């Protein structure tokens, strides 16, 4: 009667390379997922000399499940996705998100 | 309509892309100028007071601390936009240049950080637009879509093979096929020992020892290598192309400018490479 475990975890990748950043991950989302309006608010709550309502940040964190996460990108038109750091419970639950098609370690590039 | 300008002297760079053989004439030949093309610098940001840029330097972005302007403090970055539009070291001299900030000042930064330019270029660009992406490091599935998402809203994306000798496809973005992915050449027309090579790059063009702009002052300039130098250069070439023809895809520009390739002359150009090395007559 209790309910089934989660089926839901997310493919992680990158943490092998030589050049992983600890602690930091871009959060790529499916396209499918209706993820595009809490992003762009997320994005805006961002956004130099604009002013924005506290609500439309608060829904986004809520939508995406980003409370208390350190969000330091947002993609909406390249990508559908968040740049983060967050430790590894949190990481965890980000996983278990079905919107989330898949999370890569942050890496470092270099000029050429 | 415009007419022909001759500039020589003209740095070395300059001279190889106007004529199909050696021996370089010390010109750099032109008709279109760029105008009107916007081309983003996906880099160290660009010093916005050289006077290689004098009142064509766009709105840009910077990644690396928010609401920044975007401004060099390494020099890659405005030495590469000085090869796509500088007055004396450019292609394109009448482009408008975006800067994106996403390196550091030691030239170092994120996919994270690149994957926000891409973005913020592909909300706000303005066509005809090209981007400019002098930097890579290893495969990413999040990096590699940014750079497709970019050309599937109708913007040209390149990008500069590497510098390891090694086979481009191994690494992102030289490995995203829709993308323009160059390998760099020496004044003598061979394939640079540092460059890498195969069947992900799409042309050569001169990256050995290039004179371009430098950040430490409003006239200071600096002579570097690395596929980052000759990426720029057909960015330019793109930049004259969409002035042209300034509703073309991104697969139109990549047809017009392999089709106006030189082919045959690269030097141990090395295994599945392309030998092909950029041409302009525009
Ligand atoms: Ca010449
Ligand atoms: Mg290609």
């Amino acid at each position: 009667n209790p309910p089934a475990a989660s089926t839901q975890e997310a493919p992680l990748l990158g943490l092998e390379a030589p050049e992983a950043i600890p602690g930091r991950y871009i959060v790529v989302y499916k396209e499918n997922a209706d993820v595009l309006p809490a992003l762009e608010a997320l994005k805006a709550a961002l956004e130099p000399g604009l002013m924005q309502p506290q609500g439309l940040q608060a829904q986004a964190l809520r939508t995406l499940g980003l409370e208390g996460a350190r969000v330091d990108k947002v993609y909406t038109a390249a990508l559908r996705g968040v740049a983060v750091e967050v430790p590894d419970q949190e990481l965890a639950r980000l996983r278990q998100d079905p919107r989330v098609a898949y999370i890569e370690a942050d890496q470092e590039v270099r000029a050429f | 309509p415009a007419m022909a300008a001759v500039q020589s002297p003209a740095t070395w760079g300059l001279d190889r892309i106007d004529q199909r053989t050696l021996p370089l004439d010390g010109r750099y030949t032109y008709t279109a100028t760029g105008a009107g093309v916007h081309a983003y610098v996906v880099d160290t940001g660009i010093l916005l007071s050289h006077q290689e840029f004098t009142g064509r330097i766009g709105k840009g972005y910077d990644a690396i601390t928010p609401g920044g302007s975007a401004q060099d403090c390494n020099g890659h970055g405005t030495h590469v936009a000085g090869t796509i539009g500088g007055t004396t070291y450019g292609v394109a001299k009448g482009v408008t240049l975006h800067p994106v900030r996403v390196l550091d000042c030691n030239g170092s930064g994120s996919n994270s950080s690149v994957i926000a330019g891409l973005d913020w270029v592909t909300q706000n660009h303005v066509k005809p637009a090209v981007i400019n992406m002098s930097l890579g490091g290893g495969a990413s599935t999040a990096l590699d879509t940014a750079v497709m998402n970019a050309i599937n809203a109708g913007v040209t994306v390149v990008v500069a093979a590497g510098n390891d000798n090694r086979d481009a496809c191994f690494y992102s973005p030289a490995r995203v096929t829709a993308a323009i992915t160059v390998g760099a050449t020496t004044s003598t027309d061979y394939r640079a020992s540092f460059s890498n090579y195969g069947r992900c790059l799409d042309l050569f063009a001169p990256g050995q020892s290039i004179t371009s702009a430098w950040y430490t002052s409003s006239t200071a300039t600096n002579t570097i290598s690395g596929t980052a130098m000759a990426t720029p250069h057909v960015t330019g070439a793109a930049a004259l192309y969409l002035q042209w023809y300034p509703t073309a895809t991104p697969s139109q520009v990549a047809s017009a400018l392999l089709y106006y390739a030189t082919p045959n002359v690269v030097k141990n150009a090395g295994r599945y490479s392309p030998n092909l090395l950029l041409y302009t007559p525009f």
